[PDB]
């Protein structure tokens, strides 16, 4: 898995990859990564899980009765904060989770939460996370920017998840993109590995190595 | 020590079509080298137009089976017979499942339907309960020999058009009924070939607007 | 454990024990709350039949829930601190959980249900407080007064007044209270709320408390003197 | 694997915390706070098991708080780790301990005293003059054993502390991805935003 | 791992005339690093003194708890409680940790106030009360200590001269432990006055 | 002194009936229903000039598509609608899908008789559950302390309740728009209130498929308002 | 979580034209000793159902005592008890099923493989098998432990498939059973000679036999047979 | 008078007021009406409605596919009674394998209601109960009081005016006992039937509530305009 | 059932009042005078121990003045036997907060938990109160010398000089007249029987039927010392005083 998500001018970029694997099988192609948490918030899998569906569904829900409550939608810290907590009750029960939950408000901006199955919750600008965590990070440290535009910024993204896709193993498939804005976060498109990997080799001259 | 686990073998199989939706699963049911039975029924129909299978642990799958079951039918009391669509059964069973997220029903779940416009639906689950959509799903033991040749011949992985030379995919034409089954006996001929836990018989459940049908085909007894 | 149902119907409709919980709080010493443009202030009646008293240690009537929020009363006193208790332990906990520090309607709406809680719940009565709950919310200048009861209700004033002779004092600010233009300063606004004491409370001596709660936890309570040159300027101006 | 340091001198404490946050194979942030202030003249660094670590920080940070908003009194630093001490005690029989060891550097505003107390997991505490846990004080002692003096000023600390900085920066394997400096004195707590 | 030998430091108690002594090592330590050359590990409840070797958390844990417990003693009693009783109260609490024990090695020292006889005992970490005449030792270095006690004590030793034996008991016993040292503690007690004093000994 | 679950000699709980008779003390609450949409109204009543009345709260949401009006011991009336909207989320939960305002109604109604010697009395407020759904339409329940629920075309309940239905029952038919249903609901409460109906004294609400429930502005009551006053000087 | 102690071997039945035979050794072996040679381990439910149990004894004495339990319970307040409302093969068996899989879901199961062999009230045959996993199956032949291995191999010979079962009499099927009886003394050491056999017939009702023995055995061949190789004599 | 305040009280006669003031809110409740054939069981229900805007209550609710009642009294009350049905029906499916028996129903309803009139603090059931059913014994119907008497009957009527109904189906016993294999006969049997107890108002479309259960006959509930056919 | 018997202690008279509380106040009211009055340098406890006997052992009796700790004291006024398991469980909050903070609890923090406990009785559990009225002598560092009060309505106020028991109003009176704000221990002593001289029922005040105590600073150097005065102690200061 390559989950990642960072902080910008433009708001809040999303972007993660769509393999699941048994082993060394590959169970799935299509998964959707991103629990589309409401329609102000995103959160995202990784770690042999999908666990993160039960829980961030269930987040969800205790969002939409925290804005019932309160006539106000729920912060993003708020919000990660009742996850961290949840898991925090379950630590030491099993596997291993990580997510960003991302989303941003009027009071705090554009705002990403890493949260983590051993209770940790880390507030930051970048985040990668999964098995290719490391190869996305390559990508997104020496291109990152704040004065990114919006264009740019989610091509990063999705050349970030790319990298991790081509190197690690466990990640692949396609490329599910976002964008969070405080009016709320769009939908980038479902890009495939297989077809993306040619269009920006070519394009880019990138990946010089591989045959093509 | 006491393992309360076990495999039941068996293969299952779900296929969503443009305007309706397959589930087949072979009949085999073993343990270990032995055959218990050659004919044990794997996919059920569990009303509101939805079949399920549940594969591997066939004590945990038969469990599951018979609670979803029941979950439909107090749906029914609770909510003035209204009808359970496919994605509210799916999620319902994510529930079910997760509910003994720390004793897992060791299966793989399939359920297969229509959705509230009408077109075929197949949703797969994880045994802790994760679940997803899917076009085309195999699950079970000989899983690993059919999602790669469903992958082929049904959504056209790695398929060009001639001439073009890699430039031009495959165009993604839909499949009629009579075009899956095709696809499915197919498949499991081929996996009985290569698994020794699949043969004996292969039952297929249709589902479609006008409702639940079924197909029943021989498979190799060795 | 003592499940009785002592809270409950009469054939009139009325639960008794919530009612006579309401004349508990006529009994108590009065409070009084009003808010001003940039500021609320909390006013408390204390009764001079106990002198020889300790003022630096006696329990004060105006109680910080938290940093930015008070909660005055009136009623049984006992009853109070119970209320109080809980309002500060969630008020902390809501800051653990929600990293937001409570606003003063929610704190409001808590402590409210509680008192409701104690209305249908077997084995218990209710309790006989009221309660005048004032503050800013975090980050905001919009000052916030509610006052909660016995039953349960709860509700927003520009300025209300609960305890004995509390009908007096509500009559005083009924009229002298302007919506369209709240007492703009802290002074107009503290003024007002001795003024609207002094309609009940007797001398102006050690019988009047003050608290006054400004934006950004700027919480501050009047000393004897401050409020005494309130009361001499009062009575000058009224000789006339 | 984190370093947390603590050094009370004449008139304040002043506590150093690492920024890193390393969760396996990558180091996920370089500017992260290992502190929770309890009151306003009591500071709390601590470093631990993942998760247990700001869990337990936060947890005794809301009962300091609500003694505070209780009483309308702070309590002194003395008070606060002997409560934090028994939290640990109670922690380590349980069924899953707090697996969090911290420094408590608070200034007495009634003896106008600083005070450094050092905490691990199990409820074990000592009032010291310089403390440190992990593999902090295997490097850090031996040159505060040396340098340090109980008259020495604030900005004599900070040097001391600058020279402990440089040494774990020299011989540790790992990069902390430099310290947090925070001073508690009879002001409050503040934080040195240039080290 | 061990817990009874994370921290460190030893404890020793003798009997003298009309006299007994307790002494202690002052250091804290994390296994192989020192922490606190200032843990002491000698405490008192009015004239019963309470010496507790082990896991230091469980140390700080018990002396709290014996004040409690002595300090309720006293206020229902009307009077303070003598070594004798504390003793059975020492047991009496240890053992209801029978299967989850405090990991300590306590040593209670004192005059009985009415008797004027001098009183010694010591204790497992589950609550076994030994009970000497002569001589209590306690810690990491308790074999070294029973070395030394039991060549250099002789009974009816006079206060001064106890403490000349109690202290070179200790100081000779804490310099063949590595995890015991880094100063040292001795009480001289009498029926009616108590003296303190710090042993000058190598700090390493 | 007597049970609290006991029956009376002609059949009934007198708890049950006696906290009918504290619901009749309420405010009056209004609620019609239309192929267009429900539309929920309620009276206010504010005990003294210097209560802000912005912050009384007897008009409720409980989901996106159904929202309610109570009236009575509102207190009592907090912790059902905290019940219904966990309900409400609780099912989008277990089946991803809107529940159905009937099973949401059947939910509330649930709590109401569990009291006894469980909470010690029966609720002390009647609610107007109006919403929603893809099977039934748009619906109006009226849920009381009993645990009985009937589903209305349009109902009254509180102070004003006998005179205001008897209002309802010459003025509701099956083809009233939401527009009408807005001023009817006005009209009404206007007739039965004590004070004179103004947008500070009275709350309206609405829920459509569309755009789901929604609190009327006191600025765009105040036009509805305006609007009566004109089409009754019209005749 | 236990281990079986004294446990009772192969179970093995099999469906006919007109009802189900099944059949059981008398054996209740403690490990390698052969303790016990009375065991009685086909236990009937009513007049048209047969339990058979394999697997530890002190676990199918509780399993009897529950199905005793069973029939005094369905005859309370049961006007047709022995009519229309008496308990059938089905459930019996399902709820034998529920037990073993809640048991297993303790993680303290009763040690057995059960087969649950009778004819209906609608006189279908019911054949069906459930075990210490909660796990069920049915089939044309059922056979628990070694019966498994080497009755089953036997019995499927005669019937193949459902189709076969018609055209299985009482007399082919007994006579099968019996055999495949035989060849399990032959080959499990864990085995007696001495057997039970029950048939459950739609039309002659509930037949049990007890006493029988395995008879018609070949060993003359075994004199022939010297040594393991080159040895002559 | 003084031995009518809780349930735990006999009177000097022997008798349980409480039981009883729970049976008048039986005859307060509106009219229904049972009966059945050997193939065939029907429940007909004269639903009642608050006023012309309300709807008209429910009074019949469906147990299992072989099984439901009808109710008369505190719908409330019912449907406490009819989920613990429910679950009894349920638990008789899903570890027998096994249709709960009618007669068997009726026990563990009896049984239910008993521990409400003989325990402290609680209250007995306020509502009456018709049980109709198809098991292996063919066609039942029941009648279900809450001071715990439950009767296997022919037919019955209960609520107010059901006297009327009752006295119609003791002459007609002889005749649609015999309808078999007919279930539209024995309907009209239990139309005409209810229509004993009317007094003013009669039988509308949203007015009429009717059940059938039978021998390839699920229990199926028939509301609105699929009971115009009957009026 | 059991409901016939209940006389429900935790209600609401028409009037607003809490029925048991105030009859519990009533049984106070009959109970033994018990003063209490704080100075600059220290505080008086003095209470009258209700018509004794001859042969009551005076010297190892004690039904009025009880210590809670080293720092806090209080006079009973009610019930004996009530107060002394209130006591007991003030005794244990004392060293739970010490066992805690390693610091002695501060006065108000022991009487606000004793307060909250008697306000349970009033308000759930369907129990009758504590029949007890505390005075509240003790001393911290923080404020220094305190006299509290509380009663069975779980109500608690600070004091500079007060009384709890029989003939209150008149000795309440007394205190007020005669009190200032700078007295010191020793006249605050002679205020307090005075106080008791002149409002007992019996027809002279002897030292037999008095229990005194002191909270001083008076012990060598910054340390408070509880002196709870032995019988020949109050003859002594009786004597002292000029009232026997
Ligand atoms: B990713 O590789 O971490 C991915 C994220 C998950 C949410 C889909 N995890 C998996 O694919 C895991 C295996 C795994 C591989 C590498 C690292 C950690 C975990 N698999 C599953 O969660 C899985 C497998 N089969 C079915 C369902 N889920
Ligand atoms: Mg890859
Ligand atoms: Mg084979
Ligand atoms: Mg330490």
């Amino acid at each position: 898995t390559t989950t990642l998500a960072f902080r910008f001018q433009g708001g809040i970029i999303v972007a993660v990859d769509s393999r699941a694997t048994a082993g060394n099988w590959v169970a799935s192609q299509t998964v959707k990564k991103v629990i589309e948490i409401n329609p102000f918030l995103l959160g995202t899998m990784a770690g042999g899980a999908a666990d993160f569906q039960f829980w961030e569904t269930w987040l969800g829900s205790q969002c939409r009765l925290h804005e019932l409550r309160e006539k106000e939608r729920i912060s993003v810290a708020a919000a990660s904060k009742i996850l961290s907590n949840l898991v925090y009750q379950y630590k030491g029960a099993g596997l291993s989770m990580g997510t960003m939950i991302c989303g941003y408000t009027r009071k705090e901006g554009p705002t990403i939460y890493y949260v983590d199955s051993d209770g940790t919750r880390l507030k930051g600008d970048i985040f990668c996370v999964g098995s290719g965590q490391t190869f996305a990070y390559g990508v997104l440290d020496s291109n990152y920017k704040w004065d990114l535009s919006v264009e740019d910024a989610l091509y990063l993204g999705k050349r970030s998840i790319l990298a991790a896709a081509h190197r690690d193993a466990y990640s692949g498939g396609s490329v599910n993109l976002y964008h969070v804005t405080e009016d709320g976060w769009i939908y980038h498109g479902n890009h495939d590995v297989g077809e993306l990997f040619w269009k920006v080799k070519e394009e880019e001259g990138s990946f010089n190595n591989v045959i093509g | 020590q006491f393992n309360p686990y076990g495999d039941n073998g068996g293969t299952i199989l779900g296929i969503a079509g443009e305007d309706f939706a397959v589930l087949a699963g072979d009949t085999r049911n073993i343990t270990d080298y032995s055959i218990n039975s050659r004919y044990e029924p794997k996919v059920f129909d569990c009303g509101d137009n939805i079949v399920m299978s549940a594969n591997g642990f066939a004590a945990d799958g038969d469990a599951l089976v018979k609670r979803f079951k029941n979950s439909v039918k107090w749906y029914h009391f609770d909510h003035n017979d209204k009808k359970l669509s496919i994605n509210s059964a799916a999620r319902n069973i994510q529930h079910l499942l997760y509910g003994k997220r720390f004793f897992p029903y060791y299966v793989h779940t399939i359920i297969a339907g229509l959705d509230e416009d009408g077109k075929g639906a197949v949703y797969s689950f994880d045994p802790v309960g994760s679940y997803e959509r899917e076009q085309c799903r195999a699950g079970g033991a000989a899983a690993s020999l059919i999602m790669p040749f469903l992958d082929n011949q049904v959504n056209f992985k790695n398929q060009y058009e001639p001439g073009t030379n890699g430039k031009v995919k495959k165009p993604l034409k839909y499949l009629s009924v009579e075009e899956v089954i095709k696809l499915v006996r197919d498949s499991f001929t081929s996996a009985t070939e290569r698994h020794i836990q699949v043969g004996d018989g292969l039952e297929i459940l249709i589902v479609t607007k006008d409702g639940v049908r079924k197909e029943f085909y021989e498979l190799k007894r060795d | 454990g003592y499940d009785r149902a002592l809270s409950i119907f009469s054939p009139d409709g009325h639960i008794f024990q919530v009612e006579y919980a309401l004349e508990a709080v006529k009994r108590g010493t009065c409070a009084v709350g009003v808010k001003g443009k940039n500021c609320v202030v909390l006013g408390c009646e204390r009764r001079s039949t106990l002198k020889l008293q300790d003022t630096r240690i006696t329990p004060s009537k105006v109680s910080k829930i938290d940093s930015h929020v008070v909660l005055s009363f009136s009623g049984l006193n006992a009853d109070s601190r119970i209320l109080i208790e809980k309002a500060r332990v969630e008020a902390q906990s809501h800051r653990l959980t929600l990293e937001d520090p409570v606003t003063v309607e929610y704190l409001t709406r808590y402590v409210a249900g509680v008192q409701q809680r104690y209305t249908q719940s077997g084995g218990v009565r209710p309790f006989g407080v009221s309660t005048l709950i004032a503050g800013f919310d975090p980050r905001d200048d919009e000052p916030k007064l509610y006052q909660t009861e016995p039953s349960g209700i709860y509700s927003s004033w520009s300025a209300q007044t609960i305890g004995r002779n509390s009908k007096t004092v509500r009559e005083f600010l009924e009229k002298n209270y302007d919506r369209k233009e709240p007492p703009a300063t802290v002074e107009e606004c503290v003024k007002l709320t001795v003024r609207s004491l002094l309609e009940v409370v007797q001398t102006g001596a050690k019988n009047i408390e003050i608290t006054v709660v400004k934006p950004d936890s700027d919480i501050v309570a009047l000393s004897s003197e401050e409020i005494n040159q309130y009361v001499t300027q009062i009575e000058q101006e009224k000789q006339e | 694997m984190d370093i947390i340091l603590g050094i009370r001198v004449q008139d304040s404490v002043i506590l150093a915390s690492s920024k890193a946050v390393t969760r396996g194979i990558s180091v996920l942030k370089d500017s992260d706070d290992k502190t929770r202030q309890l009151s306003p003249h009591t500071l709390m660094s601590f470093a631990g098991e993942a998760g247990d670590t700001v869990q337990f920080a936060e947890y005794i940070q809301a009962n300091i708080q609500l003694y505070s908003i209780r009483e309308d009194y702070e309590l002194s630093p003395q008070a606060v780790s002997s409560f934090v001490r028994q939290e640990l005690a109670k922690s380590i029989r349980s069924r899953r301990p707090y697996q969090v060891n911290v420094l408590i550097g608070g200034y007495d505003k009634k003896k106008n005293k600083p005070e450094l107390y050092q905490i691990d997991y199990l409820g074990t505490k000592v009032e010291l003059p310089y403390g440190a846990h992990g593999y902090s004080g295997f490097y850090t002692f031996s040159l505060l054993d040396h340098h340090y003096r109980p008259d020495m000023t604030t900005e004599e600390g900070l040097d001391l502390l600058k020279l402990c900085v440089q040494e774990l920066e020299k011989r540790m394997p790992m990069d902390f991805k430099g310290v947090i400096v925070k001073i508690v004195d009879k002001d409050g707590i503040r934080q040195v935003d240039d080290f | 791992s061990d817990p009874s030998s994370i921290n460190g430091g030893i404890v020793v108690a003798m009997t003298g005339k009309d006299c007994v002594a307790i002494a202690c090592d002052l250091r804290l330590g994390s296994q192989s690093l020192g922490v606190s050359n200032k843990f002491e590990k000698i405490f008192h409840y009015g004239h019963v003194f309470l010496g507790i070797t082990g896991l230091a958390t469980d140390v700080t844990t018990l002396n709290e708890m014996f004040r409690y417990k002595t300090n309720l003693y006293k206020l229902k009693e009307e009077r303070a409680i003598e070594p004798e009783t504390f003793t059975q109260l020492v047991s009496s609490s240890l053992y209801e940790r029978r299967f989850g024990p405090y990991f300590v090695g306590p040593v209670v020292a004192g005059i009985n106030s009415k008797s004027g006889k001098p009183f010694i005992a010591g204790f497992d970490l589950i609550g076994c009360i030994d009970e000497a005449k002569d001589f209590i030792v306690s810690g990491t270095a308790s074999d070294q200590l029973f070395g030394m006690c039991e060549s250099l004590y002789e009974p009816n030793l006079e206060p001064e001269d106890l403490f000349e034996t109690i202290s070179q008991a200790l100081l000779n016993a804490a310099d063949r432990d590595a995890l015991s040292g880094w100063g040292a503690v001795v009480y001289i007690i009498k029926k009616d006055e108590v003296v303190k004093r710090y042993l000058k000994m190598r700090q390493d | 002194d007597r049970g609290v679950s006991t029956f009376s000699p002609e059949g009934r709980l007198f708890q049950v009936e006696y906290s009918l008779e504290a619901i009749k003390l309420g405010s009056t609450a209004i609620g019609i229903a239309t192929k267009e949409g429900v539309v929920l109204g309620v009276e206010k009543r504010a005990t003294s000039p210097l209560l802000e009345s912005d912050s009384i709260e007897k008009i409720v949401e409980i989901d996106r598509h159904i929202g309610c009006a109570m009236s009575g011991l509102t207190a009592d009336a907090r912790s059902m609608i905290e019940h219904a909207r966990t309900a409400a989320v609780t099912h989008n939960l277990y089946y991803d899908e809107d529940i159905n305002v009937e099973s949401l109604t059947q939910s509330v109604c649930d709590l109401a008789l569990r009291f006894g010697e469980l909470m010690s009395r029966p609720f002390g407020v009647a609610l107007l559950i109006a919403g929603h759904d893809a099977d039934d339409g748009y619906q109006l329940f009226h849920a009381e302390p009993s645990g009985t629920f009937y589903r209305y075309n349009a109902k009254a309940i509180g102070s004003g309740s006998e005179g205001a239905q008897a209002e309802l029952l010459n003025e509701w038919h099956s083809s009233l728009t939401l527009k009408e249903a807005e001023l009817l609901v006005l009209k009404i409460l206007k007739q039965v209130m004590e004070e004179k109906l103004d947008e500070n004294n009275a709350q309206l609400s609405c829920i459509t498929k569309q755009d789901g429930f929604k609190i009327y502005d006191n600025e765009k009551t105040a036009e509805l308002i305006k609007e009566l006053k004109e089409k009754e000087a019209a005749e | 979580t236990q281990q079986p102690i004294v446990t009772g071997t192969s179970v093995i039945s099999m469906k006919y034209d007109n009802g189900v035979i099944i059949a059981a050794d008398n054996l209740g072996s403690y490990g390698s000793l052969l303790r016990f040679n009375g065991v009685e381990r086909l236990i009937p439910v009513g007049d048209n159902t047969v339990v058979g149990i394999s697997g530890d004894i002190s676990d199918m004495q509780h399993i009897e005592r529950l199905l005793k339990d069973l029939v005094t319970e369905n005859a309370y307040d049961n006007p047709l008890a022995d009519a229309e409302e008496a308990l059938e093969p089905s459930y019996i068996f399902e709820y034998l099923a529920t037990v073993m899989y809640q048991r297993r879901s303790k993680m303290n199961p009763l040690w057995n493989a059960i087969i649950v062999a009778g004819v209906q009230s609608n006189g279908d045959q019911f054949l069906r098998y459930v075990n210490l996993l909660g796990v069920t199956y049915s089939s044309p032949t059922l056979a628990t432990g070694f019966g498994a291995h080497m009755a089953n191999p036997l019995l499927r010979k005669v019937v193949d498939r459902e189709s076969d079962i018609p055209k299985t009499t009482v007399q082919v099927a007994e006579e099968a059973i019996v055999n495949a009886m035989r060849v399990l003394y032959y080959r499990d050491a864990r085995s007696s000679r001495n057997f039970s056999l029950a048939i459950i017939d739609k039309n002659t009702g509930l037949t049990f036999k007890k006493n029988l023995q395995v008879e018609n055995m070949k060993w003359d061949f075994a004199k022939d047979i010297k040594g393991y190789g080159t040895q002559k004599i | 008078n003084n031995y009518d305040g809780d349930t735990v009280t006999f009177s000097p006669t022997g008798r349980l007021f409480q039981v009883e003031y729970a049976l008048e809110a039986i005859k307060q409740g509106s009219v229904t009406v049972g009966l059945r054939s050997n193939t065939h069981a029907v429940l007909v229900a004269l639903k009642r409605n608050a006023d012309e805007l309300s709807s008209y209550q429910k009074k019949i609710i469906k147990c299992d596919e072989h099984m439901g009642l009808s109710l008369a009294g505190l719908a409330p009350d019912a449907r406490v009674l009819s989920n613990y049905l429910r679950q009894q029906c349920n638990y008789s499916s899903l570890v027998f394998n096994r249709k709960l028996a009618v007669e068997r129903a009726g026990h563990l309803l009896c049984d239910k209601a008993q521990k409400n009139t003989q325990s402290y603090g609680g209250r007995p059931y306020g509502v009456g109960l018709l049980i109709i059913g198809y098991d292996k014994s063919g066609a039942h119907l029941l009648e279900f009081q809450p001071s715990g008497n439950v009767t296997e009957l022919y037919g019955t009527a209960i609520g107010a005016r059901s006297q009327g109904a009752k006295t119609y189906l003791e002459r007609t016993l002889d005749t649609f006992i015999k309808i078999d294999g007919n279930p539209d006969e024995l309907i009209k049997a239990g139309v005409e039937a209810i229509s004993q107890s009317l007094r003013d108002e009669s039988l509308t479309v949203d007015n009429l509530s009717i059940a059938i259960v039978g021998k390839d006959t699920p229990f199926t509930i028939y509301d609105g305009e699929a009971v115009a056919k009957y009026i | 059932g059991s409901r016939r018997y209940d006389s429900r202690t935790t209600i609401f008279s028409p009037e607003g009042r809490l029925y048991q509380v105030e009859y519990a106040l009533e049984s106070i009211s009959h109970a033994g005078t018990a003063i209490g009055i704080m100075a600059s340098d220290g505080i008086v406890l003095a209470a009258e121990r209700k018509v004794t006997s001859t042969l009551l052992e005076q010297d190892t009796s004690t039904e009025k003045l009880y210590k809670l700790n080293d720092k806090i004291a209080v006079a009973v006024a009610g019930l004996t036997a009530d107060a002394e398991i209130l006591i007991n469980t003030a005794r244990i909050h004392a060293q739970n907060y010490l066992k805690t903070y390693n610091e002695d609890i501060p006065v108000e923090i022991l009487v606000r938990r004793l307060s909250d406990i008697k306000q349970g009785y009033t308000q759930h559990g369907g129990l009758r109160p504590f029949g007890v009225s505390f005075i509240y002598a003790g001393y911290d560092d923080r404020y220094g010398y305190q006299l509290y009060t509380s009663n069975p309505s779980g109500n608690y106020t600070g004091w500079k000089a007060i009384s709890v028991g029989a003939n209150t109003s008149a000795a309440q009176t007394l205190l007020q007249m005669d009190y200032k704000d700078d007295m010191k221990v020793d006249d605050a002593i002679e205020l307090a029987l005075k106080t008791l001289s002149k409002t007992t029922d019996s027809s002279a005040l002897t030292y037999d039927r008095l229990e005194f105590a002191t909270i001083r600073k008076g012990a060598n150097d910054g340390e408070v010392y509880q002196k709870i005065f032995k019988p020949q102690e109050i003859k002594d200061i009786l004597v002292k005083t000029g009232i026997t």
